[PDB]
RNA sequence: UUGAAAAGAACUUUGAAGAGAGAG
RNA sequence: CAAGUCCUUCUGAUCGAGGCCCAGCCCGUGGACGGUGUGAGGCCGGU
RNA sequence: AACGCAGCUAGCUGCGAGAAUUAAUGUGAAUUGCAGGACACAUUGAUCAUCGACACUU
């Protein structure tokens, strides 16, 4: 077991030739049973006989999460501002690529990092030729995702420089966190919507001298994530009065919280960037070749994961949109278009990855960072 | 009384340029009385309503004592728009609700250019008198 | 010619739905 | 370009009902009309 | 009389390839079903009205 160089190179892995990898923050699950605790599971009954059944599975999230956490420091560490998004974008990309050490759909990157730009608020990968200079009065939510044979870790965090924001901040982050104790097993999703409404409108945001209210962007919401499948079908809220569906055991969720002062609703606004491809549909006929071309290229590399037009450029594959869109029609693959607020307003976003293991609930996403 | 011979007084009528105004026309109806602090500073009694300007119910179910600003003017429904003037839809979500800018008290101008002129105009045809 | 104002019925449940039963 | 959204009370909301030192709330050369959550000289446009 | 003109527009309405309008003047912060676009409002401008300049397919 050797060691991690300044500059992250060494695969996850390669620290970890046990093959255990470092948990997550181990923490009971709330105390939601009509007062009575849930500190009756850590005993080692069957409840942690059954958890040791899926134990292979859970260390391939913990590796995933391993690796967020050491790319997303050594983002930390250079960004700055004055320098655009695409070579950001890049690097964060390549020591990803790096450090999971990727090798067909085995391992790799899960879906395209998004650089989200003031009042944009998720799903925006700069395309070719997108010059946009980062600024010193800017607010950026870095979402990226890494994957170990399908086991899909998503984590977002907001990155700004201007210290005016540090208030609209704290406040989507206890919005997440309290997002992350509230959720539990056995657990409707309308009470944690509730939960992160009741914590995260209780603030209030001074920014140029014009007071604001943060509120939750009601359009967006958390996921439930599946094998190569980002979002298996369960949608966790961040407003009041959803669904009534509950969290069972051995699932896995992905508790994002967002925070505008604007109208708490989201539009497309600029060029389309992430596109994935429908898990549900099978076979739909194709009579173009570049377009059934383009189709088996990105299901032998893309697969079901998310991926942008750099990832096809990266592939030497141009000309391409054409059958993308014809791919988008026929509805194999769905596109993801940048989800923006009002000019002006400012988004924040913070994202964790949370596991529901039979004697407790690790956030494998968690860090010393946040 | 009216005496002259070229206003009309006649119901339809009235009611059918009313319903039916220009938005600048509309503006004008689109009138709200200052508070007794803002009549006597500026000598002025009404003052057409304004995108932001801060404003007190007087009449309805949201008729209180607290202050909001206007956020909204929607002439075609002759109704304006405060922050905390809201209630309760089905799902979850909080829509405004629209009040007659005449049952409302303006206590805080948006004082501007034009503005600080229509005010001192209005109140130099008061020393005419 | 609903209603002062859509506040035009969230959510739960039966039905493939149209249709219901609760709730608002 | 005049004067009540004064006080108490009816209402879902009211322009409704009572009171308003001085024989009498305020303006009236303005008590036409329309709008405004009933029915308004004095809330607003007007007159 | 015909045919076209709106980001989403069939009818009604308005308009004429400068095509739900250009210019100018008055006015002075909106239009609105949604989105976007606006918006120092004078180092001068949304909307509306007026309409004397320009333009006006067969
Ligand atoms: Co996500």
């Amino acid at each position: 077991p050797k060691v991690q160089t300044d500059p992250p190179s060494v695969p996850i892995c390669d620290l970890y030739p046990n093959g255990v990898f470092p948990k997550g923050q181990e923490c009971e699950y709330p105390p939601t049973q009509d007062g009575r605790t849930a500190a009756w599971r850590t005993t080692s009954e069957e409840k942690k006989a059954l958890d040791q059944a899926s134990e292979e599975i859970w260390n391939d999230f913990r590796e995933a999460a391993e690796a967020h956490r050491q790319v997303r420091k050594y983002v930390m560490s250079w960004i700055k501002p004055g320098m655009t998004m695409i070579e950001i974008c890049e690097k964060l990309e390549d020591c990803s690529r790096k450090l999971i050490k990727e090798n067909g759909l085995n391992a790799g990157l899960a879906f395209p990092t998004g650089c989200s730009l003031n009042n944009c608020a998720a799903h925006y990968t700069p395309n070719a030729g997108d010059t946009t200079v980062l600024q010193y009065d800017d607010i950026c939510k870095i979402d990226f995702g890494t994957h170990i044979s399908g086991r899909i870790i998503d984590c977002a965090f907001t990155v700004t420089f201007n210290p005016k924001y540090d208030t609209l901040l704290k406040a989507v982050k206890d919005a997440t966190n309290t997002g992350i104790k509230c959720a539990g097993i056995d657990v409707r999703l309308c009470d944690v919507g509730e939960a992160i409404q009741e914590v995260m409108e209780s603030y209030e945001v001074e920014i140029d001298g014009k007071t604001y209210q943060v509120k939750p962007i009601r359009n967006l919401n958390g996921h439930s994530i599946g094998q190569y499948r980002i979002h298996a079908g369960k949608t966790v809220p961040i407003v009041k009065g959803g669904e009534a569906t509950r969290m069972e055991e051995g699932e896995v969720y992905a508790i994002e919280t967002f925070g505008s002062t604007g109208k708490g609703v989201v539009h497309d606004d600029m060029e389309c960037s992430h596109y994935m491809k429908n898990f549900d549909v099978g076979h739909v006929p194709i009579r173009l070749p570049r377009t059934k071309h383009l189709l088996n290229v990105i299901n032998e590399n893309f697969g079901t994961l998310a991926f942008c037009r750099r990832w096809l450029d990266r592939l030497g594959e141009s000309k391409y949109l054409m059958a993308l869109k014809n791919l988008c029609d026929l509805g194999i693959v769905d596109p993801y278009p940048p989800l923006c607020d009002i000019k002006g307003s400012y988004t924040a976003q913070f994202e964790h990855t949370i596991l529901l293991r039979p004697t407790c609930k690790e956030v494998v996403s968690r860090g010393d960072d946040y | 009384m009216k005496f002259n011979p070229f206003v009309t007084s006649d119901r339809s009528k009235n009611r059918k340029r009313h319903f039916n105004a220009p938005s600048h026309i509309r503006r004008k109806i689109m009138s709200s009385p200052l508070s007794k602090e803002l009549r006597q500073k500026y000598n002025v009694r009404s003052m057409p309503i304004r995108k932001d300007d801060e404003v007190q119910v007087v009449r309805g179910h949201y008729k209180g004592q607290q202050i909001g600003k206007v956020v909204q003017v929607y002439r075609k429904k002759y109704v304006i728009y405060i922050e905390r003037v809201q209630r309760e839809k089905a799902n979850g979500t909080t829509v405004h609700v629209g009040i007659h800018p005449s049952k409302v008290v303006i206590t805080r101008l948006k004082l501007d250019k034009d503005r600080k002129k229509i005010l001192e105009r209005k109140a130099k045809s008061r020393q005419v008198g």
